[PDB]
């Protein structure tokens, strides 16, 4: 179906500035289009509907235009609350689809996570499963990439990760990845690594440790 | 004043069938032209556009879940009812109703269509998690070690949600980070809850850990291990 | 297919 891309994805900026968010469809779709904003724990709030018309009782400093395939929400002067993620939706095709999002968030200077690789507890070894965690503390951008590799083996498909909230003091983000193995497997190899790839980092990070080695 | 709701089912099992229900007040399915749509958020992911009905009955489906998805309409009770059989895992996400205007009208004569082009008011949404668990207690392990040194507490294999964690009964409080829960693959939760700290605090450190679903409270001291 | 309201 329907494609609509929003750019970019993620936008940093402070109180006071300027932004605009864009959303392009694979198809026209005249001007059946709406920009909405959702703050964190809350309901998507409808900002502007039919491309450009501004909805009652958003502030002015909200602004759309655009029509067939492009269309570009600007808010003219960034308030706290407009920290958030904005989403475009179309509505001239069934499905109504939306866009992907593009999350706003508090800028400040680059800064490099700490990265730390946490083996095991022999706890969790004798109830048979092994879990070994990677953590990316207060860094920024929030974009990170975290690769597992087991005796040099990409590892996929066995971990999970979650990102906190960005910090009301620091700015930064932190991530935590958590690599899931059952005893077995994981006796039966010794370098476990989490690589880290980061716009701070010059070049990828890596932290590991060999297994039993005491 | 428009507000609509959302309720249902927190939690609902594989192969189940998930009825939702949207009361909303303010309008009338029975206005012109007038919209309800469900629109669906799983977590940490982009709004997902699920299916809508107008008050002179139309219906429309997302074309990925025509199959499992009914939407129908109790005007005289103010209720969009939309039911989801065969759910799985995927399905888990926050949902929504939202409420579409019909076009303008003067003298009942429909002058404008403009306003139809947005959902504009929406439900606070409602959170649904599909797992085949059944509630239990989480297994908590230590995690242990700009020169700052970090440690923590793995809260593992719980449901349902929430959980909470706390540092040195409450007294420990820079430098903490709890993230939020993953749900894994086998249908129970798992987090954890680290603390940087200067490498030379290592004061001691004990992640204070409750699952109020399973009554299981827990304080776990973790240290630099070798002995 | 087009929205109830195109065209």
């Amino acid at each position: 179906a329907l494609q609509l891309t929003q750019s970019p994805s993620s936008l940093s900026a402070s109180v006071g500035d300027r932004i605009t968010i864009t959303c392009r469809a694979s198809q026209g779709v005249t001007s059946a289009l709406a920009w909405y904003r959702q703050k964190p724990g809350s309901p998507p709030q409808l900002l502007i509907y039919d491309a450009s018309s501004l909805e009652s009782g958003v502030p002015s400093r909200f602004s759309g235009s655009g029509s067939g395939t492009e269309f570009t929400l600007t808010i003219s002067t960034l308030r706290p609350e407009d920290f958030a993620t904005y989403y475009c939706q179309q509505l001239h095709f069934y499905p109504h689809t939306f866009g992907g999002g593009t999350r706003v968030d508090v800028r400040r200077t680059v800064a490099a996570p700490s990265v730390f690789i946490f083996p095991p507890s022999d706890e969790q070894l004798k109830s048979g499963t092994a879990s070994v965690v990677c953590l990316l503390n207060n860094f920024y951008p929030r974009e990170a990439k975290v690769q597992w590799k087991v005796d040099n083996a990409l590892q996929s498909g066995n971990s999970q990760e979650s990102v906190t909230e960005q910090d009301s003091k620091d700015s930064t983000y932190s991530l935590s990845s958590t690599l899931t193995l059952s005893k077995a497997d994981y006796e039966k190899h010794k370098v476990y690594e989490c690589e880290v790839t980061h716009q701070g980092l010059s070049s990828p990070v890596t932290k590991s440790f060999n297994r039993g080695e005491c | 004043r428009i507000t609509l709701k959302e309720s249902g089912p927190p939690l609902v099992k594989p192969t189940q069938t998930l009825t939702l229900t949207c009361s909303f007040s303010g309008f009338s399915l029975s206005d012109f032209g007038v919209g309800v749509g469900w629109i669906r958020q799983p977590p940490g992911k982009a709004l997902e556009w699920l299916a809508i009905i107008y008050s002179d009955d139309d219906k429309r489906y997302s074309p990925s879940l025509n199959t499992r998805l009914t939407i129908t309409k109790d005007t005289s009770k103010n209720q969009v009812v939309l039911v989801m059989t065969r759910v799985s895992p995927v399905d888990t996400a926050t949902y929504f109703c939202a409420h579409r205007r019909g076009p303008t009208t003067l003298f009942g004569v429909p002058i404008a269509r403009g306003p139809v082009n947005a959902m504009d008011v929406w439900g606070q949404g409602i959170t649904v998690t599909i797992s085949s668990t059944s509630t239990k207690g989480p297994s908590v392990f230590p995690l242990a070690p700009g020169a700052a040194a970090a440690l923590g507490c793995l809260v593992k294999d719980y449901f349902p949600e929430p959980v909470t964690v706390s540092w040195n009964s409450g007294a420990l409080t820079s430098g903490v980070h709890t993230f939020p829960a993953v749900l894994q693959s086998s249908g129970l939760y798992s987090l954890s809850s680290v603390v940087t700290v200067p490498s030379s605090s290592l004061q001691t450190y004990t992640c204070n850990v409750n699952h109020k679903p399973s009554n299981t409270k827990v304080d776990k001291r973790v240290e630099p291990k070798s002995c | 297919e087009l929205d109830k309201f195109a065209s």
